RNA sequence: UAGCUAGUAGGUGGGGUAACGGCUCACCUAGGCGACGAUCCCUAGCUGGUCUGAGAGGAUGACCAGCCACACUGGAACUGA
RNA sequence: CCCGCAGAAGAAGCACCGGCUAACUCCGUGCCAGCAGCCGCGGUAAUACGGAGGGUGCAAGCGUUAAUCGGAAUUACUGGGCGUAAAGCGCACGCAGGCGGUUUGUUAAGUCAGAUGUGAAAUCCCCGGGCUCAACCUGGGAACUGCAUCUGAUACUGGCAA
């Protein structure tokens, strides 16, 4: 792996278009405190085998889709 | 106060009314006189001070004070002017720059003739 | 740029000889040095902290014949050398060619010095250099060119020059008119009633 | 193709050349890949007037690069190996 | 090292049947140049009067100062009414930079390079004071280790 | 509330202090005794104690020096509304030098001359001196 | 300005490009975005750096260099690496 | 760049001087004429108007206007306030959000460490070098406080468990 990525699914709910959360705390660049930047992604999930609560394991590909730069890699966890 | 409140709302920087809409941040600016008033100013001081309405290149119309001993300015005269109030005249808040365009310099002066826009007297 | 102008008056208002007609007569008088350095100059000036301030620098100025503008950037070369602030400004006012001319006896008075700087009558390391404020470093070497060598001014100038105190940071000969920057004056030469930290307060805030 | 030359930082009457390796198509004093040396023609005898990092020239000669007309004489000037 | 300089002088005025009587004050500070300063106030109708009405209260009412060299140990915030003022020790460039007013008392207390800076108001009976016991309360480079060692 | 009971830890002291109490007690927890610790180990108090099990009590001995308490000032730092990490070449000196900054670090709770010597860095709790 | 979105979001296949790709098409899924501020409106070329400030900041983007974009306005392609 | 030639010969102005602010007098004028960055000056002795003598400041510039930041801790992150001065919503309940007692395990995102790559040159800064000095030019460092990857550390924070 050249990196990866964790995050929590959010949205199963159509064939392969599945979106991950990705969550990081991130020093304010101005008062000092830490707040939380999600960011969504837009990952590609062959035969649809994740589900809304999973955590998941993904990786930056080539564009699979004017919005897809990311394949999952595994899964971790369920029925949250 | 609270740190999350300024996160929210950053403080924010008030920004700088000018005093001087010379428009554009400009040295000074022509203009053309509209009326050559000489009107009187205000609670303390008692005087009959020259100024002159002036429509300037930009649109604006504007009442401009006329500096010095005497002056030769009549409606149509073509001026320059630039910042400087007048607390005395409220509602003054610009100078017509002696000796130039049509505006004539202040004769006789001898005294920082540079304002006043007078010539180094053939000495 | 040379200030130019009756030059005792200075000293009368800084209140101290400048050392500005520096020739002949010494402990000034035969001028009226003091009590009128104008019409009201028999007044008291009790003045501000932003006066005395002032008068200092200035009479520093007056004395070695330099303009507000190239002051000011030996203050802010002195600052920025490490060292006593005051101090290197002091040091570099001294490095100053034609200063290191009637340092040398080459010259009546400064002035004069400068003169005969800007008159291309003088070398360092062996080449003319004519520009008054010619910074001068240690082991330099400043002569008299030639070309005009023991002639008039000159040699009153290198007379008079021993009745004063006499520097020691450089060695001259007198013969040839050639001598030696032997190193840059410290604190404890030359002074005295100069004052740099106020100097260096009119141009700190 | 890739090139070495003179770049001209000079100063008004007295010159002082970067040598740079660059896409031949830019400005004289533009983008360029790498600096390679630096040439001051108006050197005085007294002491450096020509440095030039040869084994650099070296590499990207070997990859390519065509030499100038002056430069080339500053090689063939430096000597080369003395 | 007598040493001593006036900060300020004003005018006040007390209104009675007859109008205003006027009247000076003087704001004091002396120090030996090796710690020890002191400030005094005093009021008199005259100003000479007032000066000395001052220098005097100002020889009393005098603290002096756990220096360290010709500096503060650490930095130190001194705050009296209005007034609030810092200064920080500078490992001398040359030093002494702060208002003419503080730079007062800090001169003849004897620090020789500290820069400094009033905040709030600038009102000269509460700064120089602020800067005094901003000076009183900092505490010895060692006598920290008295404070604990234990 | 509760929320942050470290301030609650260096403001029952700083207070008790100024009320020139002998002692002083509260909640105990893994972390205020840390610093409890590095609070005797540097002598601003003389010595703590942990008096229970299941409702654990912290309680400090505090020291008084001249007439003056020990510990001339007592702040929190970081804080839950808003945290502070510094690097190790980023570590702050209180007093110049003089007092001490408690910092938090991957190898525990120890002071800035601490984590400066040991060559790294972490949540700066509080300053004391 | 609080909702925005039909090639819209994804899939499958055909076509397409030097190239991945809703780039395009046909068909299917009903998705995609959004108060961590979408949509709408106003203003604006970005940077290295520039001035100021003890710093943190504030302000700014001539002249030098890097990137983008434009070539009377709008729209097009041809030739060609 | 160098040598000769003549003769001080061709070469000084601008603003200011009531306080802040370095620099004071006389004459005119008389709430007029006028000044004025702020305060405020002018109705008979005006250091504040205008002129003169004198002075102070700058100098081939000097003043005026315009413009940015500074002083302004006057948007206060560093670094502020809301009883009476600007400022607590008339009161409560509560979603999102923020924050959250105490223990052990685990996680390693925040946090911290190290390593590597990258952070264009110029500019800034330090030490030098070259133009009679300087501005200007230039060698070499230093700096670019940043970003990413890898491996580590587990006290604090976040997650999971009980
Ligand atoms: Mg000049
Ligand atoms: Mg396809
Ligand atoms: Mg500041
Ligand atoms: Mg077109
Ligand atoms: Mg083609
Ligand atoms: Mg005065
Ligand atoms: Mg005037
Ligand atoms: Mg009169
Ligand atoms: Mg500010
Ligand atoms: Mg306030
Ligand atoms: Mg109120
Ligand atoms: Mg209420
Ligand atoms: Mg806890
Ligand atoms: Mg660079
Ligand atoms: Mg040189
Ligand atoms: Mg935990």
């Amino acid at each position: 792996k050249i990196r990866t990525l964790q995050g929590r699914v959010v949205s199963d709910k159509m064939e392969k278009s599945i979106v991950v959360a990705i969550e990081r705390f991130v020093k304010h660049p101005i008062y000092g405190k830490f707040i939380k930047r999600t960011t969504k992604l837009h990952v590609h999930d062959e035969n649809n085998e994740c589900g809304i609560g999973d955590v998941v394991e993904i990786r930056e590909c080539r564009p699979l889709s004017k919005t897809k730069s990311w394949t999952l890699v595994r899964v971790v966890e369920k029925a949250v | 106060a609270t740190v999350n409140q300024l996160v929210r709302k950053p403080r924010a920087r008030k920004v700088a009314k000018s005093n001087v809409p010379a428009l554009e941040a400009c040295p000074q600016k022509r203009g053309v006189c509209t009326r050559v008033y000489t009107t009187t100013p205000k609670k303390p001081n008692s005087a009959l001070r020259k100024v002159c309405r002036v429509r300037l290149t930009n649109g604006f119309e504007v009442t401009s004070y006329i500096g010095g001993e005497g002056h030769n300015l009549q409606e149509h005269s073509v001026i320059l002017i630039r910042g400087g109030r007048v607390k005395d005249l409220p509602g003054v808040r610009y100078h017509t720059v002696r000796g130039a365009l049509d505006c004539s310099g202040v004769k006789d002066r001898k005294q920082a003739r540079s304002k006043y826009g007078v010539k180094r007297p053939k000495a | 740029a040379r200030y130019l102008g009756p030059k005792l008056k200075l000293s009368r208002r800084e209140g101290t000889d400048l050392f500005l007609k520096s020739g002949v007569r010494a402990i000034d008088t035969k001028c009226k040095i003091e009590q009128a350095p104008g019409q009201h100059g028999a007044r008291k000036p009790r003045l501000s902290d932003y006066g005395v301030q002032l008068r200092e620098k200035q009479k520093v100025r007056r004395i070695y014949g330099v303009l507000e503008r190239q002051f000011r950037n030996y203050y802010k070369e002195a600052a920025r050398l490490k060292g006593n602030t005051g101090e290197n400004l002091l040091a570099l006012l001294e490095g100053r060619l034609d200063n290191v001319v009637y340092r040398m006896g080459f010259g009546a008075t400064r002035a004069e010095a400068r003169q005969l700087v800007s008159h291309k009558a003088i070398m360092v390391n062996g080449r003319v250099v004519n520009i008054a404020s010619y910074q001068v470093s240690p082991n330099d070497v400043v002569s008299i060119r030639e070309k005009a060598k023991k002639q008039s001014r000159v040699k009153a100038a290198l007379e008079l020059a021993e009745q004063r105190e006499k520097p020691t940071w450089l060695e001259v000969d007198a013969g040839k008119m050639e001598g030696t920057f032997k190193r840059k004056p410290e604190r404890s030469d030359l002074s005295a009633d100069i004052n740099e930290h106020l100097i260096v307060e009119l141009y700190s805030k | 193709m890739v090139t070495i030359r003179l770049a001209r930082h000079g100063a008004k009457k007295r010159p002082f050349y970067q040598v740079v390796v660059a896409d031949s198509r830019n400005a004289r004093n533009g983008r360029f890949i790498e600096r390679v040396g630096f040439f001051n023609p108006i050197a005085s005898e007294k002491e450096e007037g020509t440095r030039l990092d040869l084994d650099r020239i070296a590499h990207w000669v070997g990859q390519g690069a065509t030499i100038s007309d002056r430069v080339a004489a500053l090689i063939k000037e430096v000597n080369k190996a003395a | 090292e007598l040493q001593e300089k006036l900060i300020a002088v004003n005018r006040v005025s007390k209104t009675v049947k007859g109008g205003r009587i006027f009247s000076f004050t003087a704001l004091t500070v002396v120090g030996d140049g090796n710690g020890r300063v002191g400030f005094g106030y005093g009021k008199a109708r005259e100003v000479p009067a007032a000066i000395q009405k001052a220098m005097e209260k100002a020889r009393r009412n005098m603290i002096n100062v756990a220096l360290n060299n010709g500096t503060l140990q650490h930095p130190v915030k001194g705050v009296h009414t209005g007034s609030r003022v810092f200064m920080q020790p500078a490992s001398e460039g040359t030093g002494i930079i702060a208002g003419g007013a503080m730079r007062a008392v800090l001169e003849v207390a004897g620090v020789h390079n500290v820069l400094a800076k009033a905040y709030g108001s600038t009102n000269p009976i509460n700064v120089v004071r602020a800067t005094i016991d901003g000076l009183e309360n900092m505490n010895s480079p060692e006598m920290v280790a008295a404070k604990r060692g234990k | 509330s509760m929320q942050d009971p470290i301030a609650d830890m260096l403001t029952r002291i700083r207070n008790g202090q100024a009320a020139n109490k002998a002692a002083v007690t509260m909640p105990s927890s893994k972390l205020k005794v840390a610093i409890a610790n590095v609070l005797k180990e540097e002598g601003f108090i003389e010595d703590f104690k942990v008096e229970g099990d299941t409702k654990p009590e912290l309680e400090l001995t505090l020291k008084y020096f001249q007439g003056k308490a020990v510990v001339e000032s007592i702040q929190r730092v970081s804080r839950p509304g808003l945290r502070i990490y510094k690097r190790k070449d980023e570590l702050p000196k209180v007093m110049a030098g003089l007092g001490i900054a408690v910092v938090s670090t991957s190898k525990g709770v120890m002071t800035d001359r601490a984590a400066r010597q040991a060559g790294l860095g972490g949540e700066i709790i509080c300053y004391v001196a």
